[PDB]
C-alpha cells in the first residue's frame, strides 16, 4: 500500500498545499480557478483575519497546519506560502 | 519543491482541502 491513512488524508493535504501553495505563488485574483482562488483567499483570508489562530477560525489554523507543516519540508525563504517562508525563517 | 509530504506533518486536512476543490459547479 502506498499510505493508507491517508494516501487520501496526505494526497488530499498534499492538494491543499499544492494549492495552498499555487494560491500563494499565484496571483491572480481572477485566475479562474476560483478553487484557486479560494485557497488563495484562504490564505488571504486567514491573513486578513488574525483571528485565524488567535480567535479560533480554522481555516488558518488548518491553513498554518497547512502551511507550516508544509513549510517545515518545503525549504524555501522566497516566493509563495504563508506560514511557509515566515516559520522559515531561520 | 517538496509540497508533498506524508501527512505525519500536517494536522487535520479537513478545512483547505475544501478550499482547494469543493464542487462550487
Amino acid at each position: 500500500a502506498t499510505q493508507s491513512p491517508g494516501d487520501s488524508r496526505r494526497l488530499s493535504i498534499q492538494r491543499a498545499i499544492q494549492s495552498l501553495v499555487h494560491a500563494a505563488q499565484c496571483r491572480n485574483a481572477n485566475c479562474s480557478l476560483p478553487s484557486c482562488q479560494k485557497m488563495k483567499r484562504v490564505v488571504q483570508h486567514t491573513k486578513g483575519c488574525k483571528r485565524k489562530t488567535n480567535g479560533g477560525c480554522p481555516i488558518c489554523k488548518q491553513l498554518i497546519a497547512l502551511a507550516a507543516y508544509h513549510a517545515k519540508h518545503c525549504q524555501e525563504n522566497k516566493c509563495p506560502v504563508p506560514f511557509c517562508l515566515n516559520i522559515k525563517q531561520k | 519543491l517538496p509540497s508533498q509530504a506524508m501527512d505525519d506533518l500536517m494536522l487535520s486536512p479537513d478545512d483547505i482541502e475544501q478550499w482547494f476543490t469543493e464542487d462550487p459547479g
